[PDB]
């Protein structure tokens, strides 16, 4: 599809982990690579998230 | 089984995407996937070195 | 207790996982059933929570 | 032990409550619990088929 409307394929297979997407420009060696891999959140990351929820609801008050 | 029940699939580290454009063929664009670790369906997938992949060039009109 | 004041029993046993509550109307076959089961949050769901927090922070700014 | 100490008890899927009113006894109301999977005290609890349970009618004055 045209570059304005091109989208990646849609997949819902549980057996595969999506690492990202590669876009190839029309008839050209150049290609755009982006990484959308699902990545873990350690307990330290989740404590940081909880801290940011605290800060949001402090700013709210 | 336990891991996939608890958390599903996720990435630990690595598996970045980089476009190199190696001239292996005039109708393909080479892409490098960096070494990483992941858990897919609970099975660990640990790769020591990068993997080269190639995407066909877009010629549809 | 009367329907305005009835509440479910209070329990703190670690060995049991609560699935829900069943309210029975006074002298009737009818019954209201609601599920309150604690459910997991995969890494994709926690990443979505992280994104929602980022959107909340951006809206706050 | 590891599972309980990391995440405690939680439901994976299923275990929805439905009211049927089957006339097995005039002094009871039938309730159906849908098939589902959960981890209780770190032990997996997989139920392939729904389980039927009955609550006694309320006659306290």
């Amino acid at each position: 599809n045209i570059m304005r409307l091109v989208t990646p394929p849609l997949n819902t297979d549980p057996e595969n982990l999506q690492l990202g997407t590669v876009t190839v420009l029309p008839d050209s060696d150049e290609a755009v690579c982006i990484s959308f891999a699902i990545t873990r959140l350690s307990m330290e990351d989740l404590q940081k998230v909880k801290t940011r929820v605290d800060n949001l609801e402090y700013n709210q008050a | 089984e336990r891991t996939y029940d608890e958390s599903g699939s996720y990435k630990v580290n690595g598996f970045e995407l980089f476009s190199e454009g190696n001239a292996e063929d005039d109708d393909h664009v080479s892409v490098v996937v960096d070494a990483g670790k992941a858990y897919v369906k609970g099975f660990k997938v640990d790769k020591p070195v990068s993997t080269r992949i190639s995407v066909p060039k877009s010629y549809d009109l």
